[PDB]
This record gives structure tokens, C-alpha cells and sequence, in this order.
């Protein structure tokens, strides 16, 4: 998909158990396993991703 | 730039606006109690000694960080200000510790000349015969500076000189709640040719 | 009618919701969260559009929409919005939309990150024209670092799609959002506190005037507005201002989110009408009171840093931002905390107490001791040690606190030990009785 | 007994008045030698505002709160 | 026992070495730059994160790292990094179980939960094993109160608990196993106990209510 998901990286692990913490899954109902699998790094690995997009930065120093 | 009027305290005031409740009040001669605003350093709010009402004030302001504006009523001595200065002197009183007679400042003591004219004159900390007081390491500083932080009032006065007359930067503030403490992190000298200006800032004999 | 003045509602029966008015559809997640879902759920609608219209179009149907602000302390958005909206500087402005989840007895916050994160960035995106936002920033508890983590996904699939960027939805306007996970401290909840610590500094609040719309983050202008306050504004953009005053009864306007916790049979978070009878929506959505509503002995409407209201009090209460007030509470974040008929309500205000005195930050006189004192006094009611006198102390010590502090902090410590005294007076009476007997 | 002897009467002799022009007629009326020292200007007013804490490009912007 | 004054102890003194490894280097460039030009300041609370995360507790020699990033005094660093509750500044450990004791966790007995952690773990509050497996903490509220009691490790969330399963909770991390997070009584999300009572309909799908005009 044109909209991707975020790094392999910043996803934990690939998710392949389906069930994961309370019983989230796509399937089930309680469709957000992704938020059970987030790594220790995510967030960093999150922003690393978004060197590509941000735009310039306001400066006061000139 | 034309100068505002305002009555402090029933009587009509000229200040350039933009001017603060405080250097008004001074202005006129009024003057209000204050522990951590100083001529020569940045404007905070930390002691609210310097609360005053003003006619129609929701929330009591401190004048020394409230710039005026247009009509205003500052009513200095009402009761609703000599309710507020107590309470807060009250609090500073709380835990400050028993040692003025070996406190160096005795005699010469912001925090005694304003508990003598605007506290109260009643102990209602019931708790010394529970609980106690708070207490504080001493700070190690330098063979000028003697600390002794028990006394402390967290007025930034010391840290905000610093920080920018005499840019040292090294000495701050540290933890929230009852327990922040000021002073550096880690040992070290407070090492500048203008250090001596601290102990004439500390109101108390920190 | 004017511009703003949004029309009264003539309804009496501000019963429960219809699925379709639930604007956070995806609540308790029964449904798919990622963009495919929210496309699916009609997420990013039309945005081009109404972005396009203006910011004295968004505003505008703000007002009619009177809505009030969600943060706890409740004044209406609109004119906050407003005020941004004034030019005549070279200045970056920013938009902050506070994530801050501290107040005890709050869950609500937490739900919108995990479940809808995509609604919570459209309408950042809306109400950043409105506020003319050069970007914004969605400051979040360190306490959430996989919702964290998860907004931060959301904003990966909104600019991988283009959605939000620049020329955000063709628009041509550019607009970015970042994500400051601050470490966690309650006191950050309050706007200029959060503003120190965007900005690095210590994290302690600043005085008011210069409020955060002259200067904010970097010396900028900018607005603290809450995650609700945002998420809700697009749907309002996009469904009609009319329309949400079709709920609510009075200023008190719209909808609200609640969270039922602590003796209750079935707590949960609840989207529903506000202007609603308390007792309704707890035999509604929650199951009722664990021991049934007579084994009731307070509730808590406004989550901590509320007076609690006893039982008898409770059984005819309106809950809504105004009401509330008269009945002497306010509502806070509608987060209201149950009690059965039997538990130690005043070791269970002393436990709110103690996180008062563990949470403030410490930079006003009243508030870096005078909490501390409360503490110290409530810890001896609870054992039972004090002298009836001890009563006035904490009214009169309340009193002294309250108004002199810098950020609402010390009087969301304030109240709750008044309502305490005005209500269970007797309670402590007979705790302090029963250890004098003894002593 | 090592104090501090003084044989001069007019040492801790103190005066006050409302202004330097009252006591100058004063000190001459009494016929001593005086020279006044002037006290001070009238103090410049300081702007001191609280915003100048927090400014985008000004050096003033506080370290610290 | 928490102390807001540092002393050069053997274990926690600027004299070891930190520096951050490549991985995290480039997260910190990538981190630094969502900070307007002016003020790099902003930035520092994410990097002592960073720090932490990487090591598992403060080092002074870290926030030192931190303050040469920055170029800024090192008591400015000092100043946030024990102003802010979890930088915690001693050896934490492997794991660090956090109990929310307040209203209405405490409500629902969440005294009960931290009494068994206590027991089983062997230390008492604010405390840690001489293995670092394992440190006992208390906290406010962790925004979970709905879902109360409930306990939360370095970034889990295990709520609607009781004695039984945290015994459990704990043999499995005795074990060293891995654990599911989020309830384990039947809901998961925040949503009332058995059948659903609200949001029962499909969602309607976009344009669903429009304005109609403008
Ligand atoms: C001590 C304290 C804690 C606060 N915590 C929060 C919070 O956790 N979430 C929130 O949205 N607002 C909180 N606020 C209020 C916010 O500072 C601000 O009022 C809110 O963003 C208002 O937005 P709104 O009026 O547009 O809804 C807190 C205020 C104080 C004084
Ligand atoms: S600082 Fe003032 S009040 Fe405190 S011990 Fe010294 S003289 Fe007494
Ligand atoms: S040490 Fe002295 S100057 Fe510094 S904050 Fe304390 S009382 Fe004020
Ligand atoms: S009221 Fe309390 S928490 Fe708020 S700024 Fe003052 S001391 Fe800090
Ligand atoms: S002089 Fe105003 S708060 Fe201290
Ligand atoms: S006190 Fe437990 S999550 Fe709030």
C-alpha cells in the first residue's frame, strides 16, 4: 500500500500470534493488536523513520 | 506614551503602562511585602507575599509581577490582603527552624521584620509534638559562602543572580514538592568574583 | 442571532445516546483503527474543503456550537481559538494539544490514542488553520509510551498518504505534527507548565498574564487545548454546529465522555449526553452500585480535585459543567468515582491528598508546603489522633490555599478537603471519638 | 578590662530632620562646620517585565524558572 | 530514601563511560531536529529517555552526555532530570513493577495486590533485589483507573488483577517468560464487563451526517 505501515523495525514483531495481551487481534473484535506490539525501541525507530518528511524548521538565531 | 491612572489604595497614581502593581505602589510610597522580587533580578512569582486585591479581583494578584491597567482599585491594607499576607506568612513559618538565635541574619532578618509587621502572632502547627519539621543537608559551596539550607525559602533569588548577573549558572534547583531542595547536584565550588552578592540576596541566613 | 450565541435547546429528557451522534464510534476498538478503517469510518472527509474555508468559518461554528472546553477547568474553546486568530506578527504559531492523562480517576484520554488516533490528527489539522498553526505538538504522559508509540504509527500512515504534511490534502497549507513524550508529572497537565516542558526547562508553570495566546512554546503564540477539545472539532466542522447544540441543556452544551470507576458493579467509559440524571446513566451504561444505589455514601463527579457529594445529595444531580457548580462540584473531566456505604472515605481523600503533596512542583508557597501540611493533618484524622479543633484548621488552612496559588494545582487540593468537612463532618467526629475513648 | 575607652563626647551624637535645607539652617544657627553629601537622583524607572522571561530571539530569555 | 543530592559512588560516578551506541546516534540526530533552531533545549527530556532506555537507569556520566549534546551547563540537566519522576537516578533493575495505590485502585483493593508483591518478591517498597530482577514501585495514577486495580512493568499494563494472578504474573517473570499484558478477567478495553451496551451499530461511513451545504 501506498500508505505503508511504519519500519519493520519500529514494529516489534511481525505479528504472527494473532491472539496477543487480553485477546486483541485482526481478528476478533478487539482489532489492535499493534498497540501489544510495540518494542522497547518504538519510538525512536518511529522518528527515524521521519527524517524523510518534516518540514524546515522556524529558526530565531538567523 | 501617555500615563496611566489608577488609584492605589484611593488615590490617583501615574504610571507608564506596562508598569507593575508593585513599582506603582513604591511610586505613590505604599509599599508591599516581598521576598523573591528584587530591583536587580528577573521578575517571578514565588513568595504570593506580594498578593494584593484589587476591586473586583477574582483571584488576588501579586503585585509584583501584575502589570496595571486602566482604572484599577488596589486596595493594599484591606482585609482581604491582610488575610492573604498572613495565611502565606503562616505557611513560611511552617517549617523554617527554630535557629534564629544562632542564625546569622538574627536582627536583620526579612523573615522576621515581615512576621513582625504583617503575620500573625499564633502558632497553628499543631504538628511539632507529632511529626516535626522538615530538614536539609547542608550544602558544601565554598571557603566564603557558608550554607546552611535548612533555612532556605526557595525564593530563587539566589538562583536567578546567579544564572544572570554573574553567570555562573552552576547553583539551582532540584525535586518537586517539600523536598526541592537548591544548591548543586553534585559537590562542587561556587567559584565566581561576584559570589559574595549571594549572601547580601538571601533574605533568610541560608 | 449573532455570529457566536448558539441557540438554546428546548429539550427536557437528556436521555441516553444514538450510536450514529456517537462521534468516537471506534471507542471500547470494536473496529479497525489503521486508515483503512478510518476511511471506512469516514476519518478524512471533506477536509480540503473546510479547511479551505477559513478560520472566521471554524471559529464561527465553534461558537454556535458553544462548546466547552473539556480540560477540566471548562471555559469554551471558541474564544480561546479566537484569540490565536489575530495577526500582525512574524511570529511561528503553535498549537499544543495536551495528552496529559493525570488526573486520577481519568481513563478517557488513554482510549482516543489507542482507538482513533487518525481523528485526533484530522482535527489537529482543522483547528490548526483556525489557530493559524505554523505545527503543532501532541505532548503526551510518559506513562503511555505504547499509546505513544501508536500515535506516532497513526502519524506515519497521515503522511505516508499525504494526508497531513505539506500541501496537507492539496490544500497547499503546510501543517506538521510532532510527539513530545514528557516524562511523566502530573503538573504538566496545566498549559503553561507543559509549555516549560516543550521548551525544556525545569516544568514548573508560569504567571499569568502573559497568557499562552501572546506568549507560549519559545516565546511564540499557541494554545494548550485538550485531546477532546480537538477530536470533537472536526466532526463539528463536518457534521454542523446546530447539530451539537441539539445536545446539552444550557452553556453546559454537547456531549462528554464519562468514567465510572470504584464500587461499581461494571465500571467502563461511557460516551453519553451530558445534561444527563447521574443516577440514569449509572443504572444505564454501568450496572449500577455495586451494594445497589442505597448502599451509596459519596461520589466523586469530576474525578480527584473535586468535593465529593454525599448520596442524598447525589440522587438529583444534573451532570454538566454548569449544575454541578450550584450543587457545589465541579465537573471536571466527568470522572466520577463511586463509594459504597462502606469504606473509609477520609483515608480515602488522605490517599488524595498524599498524591497532591507527591504532585506539586513546588513553586509557590502555598502549594510546596501548604499541601504538605494537609497531608500531615489529614494522616492524624485517619489514625484518629487530633483534636476536634483540627476540623477548622483544615476549613480555614483550605481557605488560605485556595486563590493564592499560581496554577489551578492547589485548588484542585483545596476543595476536596473542604467538601470532606461540609459533608462527613460527623464521620471524623466519630473517628475522633472512638480513639479518644480508647486513649 | 580591654573595652573600647572613648574620650570624645560628641561621638554617638545624632540628629534628624526632614530635609538637607532644614538641617544646614540648623547646623549654622548652632555654628559648626558641616558640608552635606547628597543623598541621590530620583530612581530611573526600570521597565521590568515579566514577558521579557520568555522571548524568541532576545538574549534575555531566563535559563531557568 | 529518595535523595535529591548525588555522591560519587563506585557503581554511579561520572568517571564511567556512557556514550550511545550507533543505533541510538542516529535516533538522536533524527530527534534533535523537530526543535526549532533557536531552542535545542526542548529536546533534552527525550534524550534522557533515550539514556535511560539504553542503560536502564541515569548515570551522572549520562546526564553529563546529554549536557555536552546541548552545550548547555551541566546543572541545567541536573535540574530536570530529578525534577521528573521516572529518571530513575539509582541501579532500577530488570524489571519495575509499579503499583497504582491511589483512589480507585486503592478502591478496589489494590492494597491487596502490592501486600502479594512484597511477599513473593521478598523486598519491601522502593527497594530492589540484589539480582535487579525485579524493583517494587509505588505510583499515582497510571491513567488505567478504569480498569482498576492494575500494575504496569517498564511498559506493560496488567489491570482488572488480584492476588492469584499476580502470583502468577510473577512465577512466569520469575521464569523469565513472557507474559500477555492488559487485562485478564474477560474485557480489554475499557468496556463494560459481559455483553455491550453502547456502539452496537456499524459504523455509518463517511459523509454520514454532513452539514448538507457549506
Ligand atoms: C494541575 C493541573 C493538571 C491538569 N491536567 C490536565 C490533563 O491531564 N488533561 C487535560 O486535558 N487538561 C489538564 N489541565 C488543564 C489544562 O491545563 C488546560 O486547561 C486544558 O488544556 C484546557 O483545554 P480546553 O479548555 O480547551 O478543554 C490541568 C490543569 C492543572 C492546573
Ligand atoms: S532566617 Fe530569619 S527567621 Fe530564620 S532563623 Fe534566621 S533570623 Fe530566624
Ligand atoms: S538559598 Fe536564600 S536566596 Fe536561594 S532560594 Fe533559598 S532563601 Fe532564596
Ligand atoms: S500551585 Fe503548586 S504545583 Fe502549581 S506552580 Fe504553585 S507550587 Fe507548583
Ligand atoms: S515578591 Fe511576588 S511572589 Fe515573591
Ligand atoms: S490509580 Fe490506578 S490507574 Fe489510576
Amino acid at each position: 500500500s501506498s500508505p505503508s505501515v511504519v519500519g519493520l523495525t519500529s514494529n516489534c514483531v511481525k505479528p504472527s500470534s494473532g491472539p496477543v495481551g487480553p485477546g486483541a487481534s485482526a481478528t476478533g473484535g478487539y482489532k489492535v493488536p499493534e498497540y501489544y506490539s510495540f518494542n522497547r525501541f518504538s519510538y525512536a525507530e518511529a522518528e527515524v523513520e521521519m527524517a524523510k518528511y518534516r518540514c524546515p524548521q522556524p529558526s530565531a538565531l538567523k | 506614551p501617555e500615563k496611566i491612572e489608577v488609584f492605589v489604595d484611593d488615590i490617583p497614581v501615574q504610571v507608564v503602562p506596562g508598569t507593575t502593581v508593585l513599582q506603582a505602589a513604591a511610586q505613590i510610597g505604599v509599599e508591599i511585602p516581598r521576598f523573591c522580587y528584587h530591583e536587580r533580578l528577573a521578575v517571578a512569582g514565588n513568595c504570593r507575599m506580594c498578593l494584593v486585591e484589587v476591586e473586583k479581583s477574582p483571584k488576588p494578584v501579586a503585585a509584583c509581577a501584575m502589570p496595571v491597567m486602566k482604572g484599577w482599585r488596589i486596595k493594599t491594607n484591606s482585609d482581604l490582603t491582610r488575610k492573604a499576607r498572613e495565611g502565606v506568612m503562616e505557611f513560611l513559618l511552617m517549617n523554617h527552624p527554630l535557629d534564629c538565635p544562632i542564625c546569622d541574619q538574627g536582627g536583620e532578618c526579612d523573615l522576621q521584620d515581615q512576621a513582625m509587621a504583617f503575620g500573625s502572632d499564633r502558632s497553628r502547627f499543631t504538628d511539632i509534638n507529632y511529626t516535626g519539621k522538615r530538614a536539609v543537608e547542608d550544602k558544601d559551596i565554598g571557603p566564603l559562602v557558608k550554607t546552611i539550607m535548612t533555612r532556605c525559602i526557595h525564593c530563587t533569588r539566589c538562583v536567578r543572580f546567579a544564572s544572570e548577573i554573574a553567570g555562573v549558572d552552576d547553583l539551582g534547583t532540584t525535586g518537586r514538592g517539600n523536598d526541592m531542595q537548591i544548591g548543586t547536584y553534585v559537590e562542587k565550588l561556587f567559584l565566581t568574583e561576584l559570589s559574595g552578592n549571594v549572601i547580601d540576596l538571601c533574605p533568610v541566613g541560608a | 442571532p449573532p455570529p457566536g450565541t448558539p441557540p438554546p435547546q428546548t429539550k427536557t429528557k437528556f436521555g441516553p445516546l444514538a450510536d450514529e451522534d456517537r462521534i468516537f464510534t471506534n471507542l471500547y476498538g470494536r473496529h479497525d483503527w489503521r486508515l483503512k478503517g478510518a476511511l471506512k469510518r469516514g476519518d478524512w472527509y471533506k477536509t480540503k474543503e473546510i479547511v479551505l474555508k477559513g478560520a472566521d468559518w471554524i471559529v464561527n461554528e465553534i461558537k454556535t456550537s458553544g462548546l466547552r472546553g473539556r480540560g477540566g477547568a471548562g471555559f469554551p474553546s471558541g474564544m480561546k481559538w479566537s484569540f490565536m486568530n489575530k495577526p500582525g506578527d512574524g511570529r511561528p504559531k503553535y498549537l499544543v494539544v495536551n495528552a496529559d492523562e493525570g488526573e486520577p480517576g481519568t481513563c478517557k484520554d488513554r482510549e482516543i490514542m489507542r482507538h482513533d488516533p487518525h481523528k485526533l490528527v484530522e482535527g489537529c489539522l482543522i483547528a490548526g488553520r483556525a489557530m493559524g498553526a505554523q505545527a503543532a505538538y501532541i505532548y503526551i504522559r510518559g506513562e503511555f509510551y505504547n499509546e505513544a508509540s501508536n500515535m506516532q504509527l497513526a502519524i506515519a500512515e497521515a503522511y505516508q498518504a499525504g494526508l497531513i504534511g505539506k500541501n496537507a490534502c492539496g490544500t497547499g497549507y503546510d501543517f506538521d505534527v510532532f510527539m513530545h513524550r514528557g516524562a511523566g508529572a502530573y503538573i504538566c497537565g496545566e498549559e503553561t507548565a507543559l509549555i516549560e516542558s516543550l521548551e525544556g526547562k525545569q516544568g514548573k508553570p508560569r504567571l499569568k498574564p502573559p497568557f499562552p495566546a501572546d506568549v507560549g512554546v519559545f516565546g511564540c503564540p499557541t494554545t494548550v487545548t485538550n485531546v477532546e477539545t480537538v477530536a470533537v472539532a472536526p466532526t463539528i466542522c463536518r457534521r454542523g454546529g446546530v447539530w451539537f447544540a441539539s445536545f446539552g441543556r444550557t452553556r453546559n452544551s454537547g456531549t462528554k465522555l464519562f468514567n465510572i470507576s470504584g464500587h461499581v458493579n461494571r465500571p467502563c467509559t461511557v460516551e453519553e449526553e451530558m445534561s444527563i440524571p447521574l443516577k440514569e446513566l449509572i443504572e444505564r451504561h454501568c450496572g449500577g452500585v455495586t451494594g445497589g444505589w442505597d448502599n451509596l455514601l459519596g461520589v466523586i463527579p469530576g474525578g480527584s480535585s473535586t468535593p465529593i457529594i454525599p448520596k442524598n445529595v447525589c440522587d438529583d444531580v444534573i451532570m454538566d459543567f454548569d449544575g454541578l457548580i450550584a450543587a457545589q462540584t465541579s465537573l471536571g473531566t466527568a470522572a466520577i468515582i463511586v463509594m459504597d456505604k462502606s469504606t473509609d472515605v477520609i483515608k480515602a481523600i488522605a490517599r488524595l491528598i498524599s498524591f497532591y503533596k507527591h504532585e506539586s512542583c513546588g513553586q509557590c508557597t502555598p502549594c510546596r508546603e501548604g499541601i504538605g501540611w494537609m497531608n500531615k493533618i489529614m494522616t492524624r484524622f485517619v489514625k484518629g489522633d487530633a483534636q476536634p479543633a483540627e476540623i477548622d484548621m483544615l476549613w480555614e488552612i483550605s481557605k488560605q490555599i485556595e486563590g493564592h496559588t499560581i496554577c489551578a494545582l492547589g485548588d484542585g487540593a483545596a476543595w476536596p478537603v473542604q467538601g470532606l468537612i461540609r459533608h462527613f463532618r460527623p464521620e471524623i467526629e466519630k473517628r475522633m471519638q472512638l480513639h479518644a475513648k480508647r486513649v | 578590662m580591654g573595652w573600647a575607652s572613648s574620650g570624645d563626647p560628641l561621638s554617638n551624637m545624632n540628629v534628624q530632620f526632614g530635609s538637607p535645607e532644614e538641617a544646614i539652617t540648623f547646623c549654622e544657627r548652632n555654628g559648626w562646620r558641616w558640608y552635606v553629601d547628597g543623598a541621590a537622583k530620583p530612581k530611573k524607572e526600570r521597565v521590568k517585565n515579566y514577558g521579557i522571561n520568555f522571548a524568541w530571539n532576545k538574549r534575555t530569555r531566563v535559563s531557568t524558572k | 530514601d529518595n535523595l535529591f543530592v548525588h555522591r560519587d559512588t563506585p557503581e554511579d560516578n561520572p568517571n564511567i563511560p556512557f556514550e550511545f551506541t550507533a543505533e541510538n546516534k542516529k535516533r538522536v540526530e533524527a530527534i534533535l531536529s523537530i526543535y526549532p533552531e533557536g531552542h535545542k533545549r526542548g529536546a533534552m527530556i527525550p534524550l534522557l529517555d533515550l539514556a535511560q532506555r539504553q542503560y536502564g537507569w541515569l548515570p551522572i556520566s549520562a546526564m553529563h552526555k546529554v549536557a555536552e549534546i546541548l552545550q548547555l551547563p551541566n546543572m541545567r540537566v541536573y535540574e530536570v532530570a530529578t525534577f521528573y519522576t521516572m529518571f530513575m537516578r539509582k541501579p532500577t533493575g530488570k524489571y519495575h513493577i509499579q503499583v497504582c495505590t491511589t483512589t480507585p485502585c486503592w478502591l478496589r483493593g489494590s492494597d491487596d495486590i502490592l501486600e502479594t508483591c512484597k511477599k513473593q518478591l521478598g523486598i519491601g517498597v522502593g527497594d530492589t533485589t540484589k539480582d535487579r530482577k525485579f524493583t517494587i514501585s509505588e505510583v499515582e495514577c497510571l491513567g488505567a483507573c478504569v480498569n482498576a486495580p492494575m500494575v504496569a512493568i517498564n511498559d506493560d499494563y496488567y489491570e482488572d488483577l488480584t492476588s492469584k494472578d499476580m502470583q502468577d504474573i510473577l512465577n512466569d517473570l520469575k521464569a523469565d517468560k513472557i507474559s500477555p499484558p492488559g487485562p485478564r478477567n474477560g474485557r480489554f478495553a475499557s468496556e463494560p464487563k459481559g455483553e455491550p451496551t453502547s456502539l452496537s451499530e456499524e459504523p455509518k461511513g463517511p459523509g454520514f451526517g454532513l452539514q448538507a451545504g457549506l
